[PDB]
């Protein structure tokens, strides 16, 4: 019963090359055939290829032949996936996936296409943009729109890169009744999401609202006071 | 060259009920067909393989049926945790040229809930930046189908703006749209009224919520 570990998410620029690692542990390495399955944001699984490890042979996906390679280091027990000539569309979460094959070290081999063990997934952003912390802008609580019960307000993390971004309200307390939207890619090449929390108006002016946005990539942690302005 | 089409692009159904998914294949893939389940932000999950055999440690409610070019992952009394996108994988040809289905979202169908539109103007600080961002939230609603329109000075202009629905929630099990008209500084100042028209299914009638610069 193996556990697959992957290399870190990498931000590569167009026309470049990226190599993602995948540590295989918990069982006999050569008894597994590993497959890389990529998935672009919003998109769905796309078979990238599979390496019949023990044999050290790997077959690939038509639309990738030439620009992709799958190799395995039996010594360190790792599998690698290399894509060269990166395009923007290559931007996706590259999954490492494996399946048991049988006493392959003994000649037995099921050569299974499905994937029983999956990796945590490694995200690769292939874009011409540059790493840059975000900028949080408070969303004035609808004081002249909603009343009587509760009012909704929030933040607007705009122009950040590469990804991803975490969000919490009031240092991490008011995480309830909040709808943090998936980021969105702007024409510039940057992303921008939004976080909101519909809370009672009678609490505007005592509980200084502050969304806590973090962006490890840029190593820029931001806090913004959402005063009922 | 094999195409795997999962007809039900989206399937809204309620917990306890029986959900059915159908994967359609180009040529015959015999029985080399597997089914996966993916939670937003998670590695897929091998449910069924070889068409009709569940993976070690998987709820018996998931039924794997089919053979040839017609497979079916039918589920008895669907479960709260059973919400996810489902994928079928074809792995019968050789050389290896495996293909995936395009998917199927097994969303929870509930009561048609109307959206409470909150229009947020562009913070002056953000305007001092060089641009303006008007956020028109659409809280808690269901059928993710919610057409929104950005009317600037009653101008149906439809362009510089970008939506973003949220996943199905936990408790409420609703969606929340988020349309954002990002204008300039010199053009934001060039327009007076900024309206956001939400035309939802659960909305008795169109609901325009706007504001005038100030």
């Amino acid at each position: 019963e193996v556990q697959l570990v992957e290399s870190g998410a990498e931000v590569k620029k167009p026309g470049s090359s990226v190599k993602v690692s995948c540590k295989a542990s918990g069982d006999t390495f050569i008894r597994y055939s590993f497959t890389w399955v990529r998935q672009a944001p919003g998109q769905g699984l796309e078979w990238m290829g599979r390496i019949i490890t023990i044999l050290d042979v790997a077959h690939y996906a038509p639309h990738l032949q030439g620009r992709v390679t799958i190799t395995a280091d039996k010594s360190t027990s790792t599998v690698y996936l290399e894509l060269r000539n990166l395009r923007s569309d290559d931007t996706a979460v590259y999954f490492c996936a494996g399946v048991y094959e049988g006493e392959a070290d003994e000649g037995e081999y099921d050569n299974n296409g499905f994937l029983k063990h999956w990796g945590q997934g490694t995200l690769v952003t292939v874009s011409s943009a540059s790493t840059k912390g975000p900028s949080v802008f408070p969303l004035a609580p609808s004081s002249k729109s909603t009343s009587g019960g509760t009012a909704a307000l929030g933040c607007l993390v705009k122009d950040y890169f590469p990804e991803p971004v975490t969000v919490s309200w009031n240092s991490g307390a008011l995480t309830s009744g909040v709808h943090t939207f998936p980021a969105v890619l702007q024409s510039s090449g940057l992303y921008s999401l939004s976080s909101v929390v519909t809370v009672p108006s009678s609490s505007l002016g005592t509980q200084t609202y502050i969304c806590n946005v973090n962006h490890k990539p840029s190593n820029t942690k931001v806090d913004k006071k959402v005063e009922p302005k | 060259d094999i195409v795997m089409t999962q007809s039900p692009a989206t399937l809204s159904v309620s917990p306890g009920e029986r959900a059915t998914l159908s994967c359609r294949a180009s040529e015959s893939v015999s029985s080399d067909l597997a089914w996966y389940q993916q939670k937003p932000g998670q590695a897929p999950r091998l449910l069924i393989y070889g068409a009709s055999t569940r993976a070690t440690g998987v709820p018996a409610r998931f039924s794997g049926s089919g053979s040839g070019a017609e497979f079916t992952l039918t589920i008895s009394s669907l479960q709260s945790e059973d919400f996810a996108v489902y994928y079928c994988q074809q792995y019968n040809n050789w050389p290896p040229r495996y293909t995936f289905g395009q998917g199927t979202r097994l969303e929870i169908k509930r009561t048609v809930a109307a959206p409470s539109v909150f229009i947020f103007p562009p913070s002056d600080e953000q305007l001092k930046s060089g641009t303006a961002s008007v956020v028109c939230l659409l809280n808690n609603f269901y059928p993710r189908e919610a057409k929104v329109q950005w009317k600037v000075d009653n101008a149906l202009q439809s362009g510089n703006s970008q939506e973003s629905v949220t996943e199905q929630d936990s408790k409420d099990s609703t969606y929340s749209l988020s349309s954002t008209l990002t204008l300039s500084k010199a053009d934001y100042e060039k327009h007076k009224v900024y309206a956001c028209e939400v035309t939802h299914q659960g909305l008795s009638s169109p609901v325009t919520k706007s504001f005038n610069r100030g």
